[PDB]
């Protein structure tokens, strides 16, 4: 039920978990460029 | 057993999560505090360029 | 008589001001670099990526 | 205890709420990102060839005097 | 037995609540984290471009030379 909108919810994060991860790896890219 | 466990499991299943926000917001963090630091490099960068430029331009015209 | 050799003493405390300006600007320079090295380190350790 | 539930349940709809925004905001900075990246790129390559000119140029000014 | 496991049911509860209002405050600063670090990355943005026109004006005046 309301459990199911937690999965989700979870999901909805690792998502942005591993998106975030490769901007920051970008950034670091960008950091050494300087 | 099902009335208690049904609990536990949700509690467990919720510091999963929390976890989760955790490292989220731990990037969102690194993230802002080297994009600041970089922007300072970076007005530097300007201030070698905007000289630059004051002195070849100021050494050409005649 | 002519008193001024200190002037010789004036200009070479300046120039070794020069020395130190630009030769310790640059010493601080070089470890600032290899430290901020580390935190990129530090931190590509903390999330994984390589 | 429904109530306390009903505010769990509250706050992680909001939760779910703002980590869509956050979702966006990732998307867009790597995107955004990458272009300055590709921006700094270009300027490494303009800096490297103005190198070579005001070297090669200093040399024929001194040069003529 | 069932009136402790009524209790610790209730604590295991709680627990779980206060994580929530946890998530919460972290993801709050997780946003305004986002917003800034993108005001820095539009302003840095500028910041570039007229960078990349200076160098621009050089590659113009050398061409001269």
């Amino acid at each position: 039920g309301s459990n199911r909108r937690l999965q989700q919810t979870q999901a909805q994060v690792d998502e942005v978990v591993d998106i975030m991860r490769v901007n920051v790896d970008k950034v670091l890219e960008r950091d050494q460029k300087l | 057993g099902s009335a208690l466990s049904e609990i536990e499991t949700r509690h467990s299943e919720i510091i999963k999560l929390e976890n989760s926000i955790r490292e989220l917001h731990d990037m969102f963090m690194d993230m802002a505090m080297l994009v600041e630091s970089q922007g300072e490099m970076i007005d530097r960068i300007e201030y070698n360029v905007e000289h630059a430029v004051d002195y070849v331009e100021r050494a050409v015209s005649d | 008589g002519s008193k001024l050799p200190d002037a010789a003493k004036k200009f070479e405390e300046a120039q070794e001001a020069l020395r130190q300006a630009e030769e310790e600007r640059k010493a601080k320079y070089a470890k600032m670099e290899a430290e901020r090295e580390a935190v990129r380190q530090g931190i590509r350790d903390k999330y994984g990526i390589k | 205890g429904s109530a306390r539930e009903n505010e769990m349940d509250e706050n992680l709809e909001q939760v779910s709420g703002i980590i869509g925004n956050l979702r966006h905001m990732a998307l867009d900075m790597g995107n955004e990102i990458d272009t300055q990246n590709r921006q700094i790129d270009r300027i490494m390559e303009k800096a490297d060839s103005n190198k070579t000119r005001i070297d090669e140029a200093n040399q024929r000014a001194t040069k003529m005097l | 037995e069932l009136e402790e496991m009524q209790r610790r049911a209730d604590q295991l509860a709680d627990e779980s609540l206060e994580s929530t209002r946890r998530m919460l405050q972290l993801v709050e600063e997780s946003k305004d984290a986002g917003i800034r670090t993108l005001v820095m990355l539009d302003e840095q943005g500028e910041q570039l471009d007229r960078v990349e026109e200076g160098m621009n004006h050089i590659n113009q005046d050398m061409k001269e030379a």
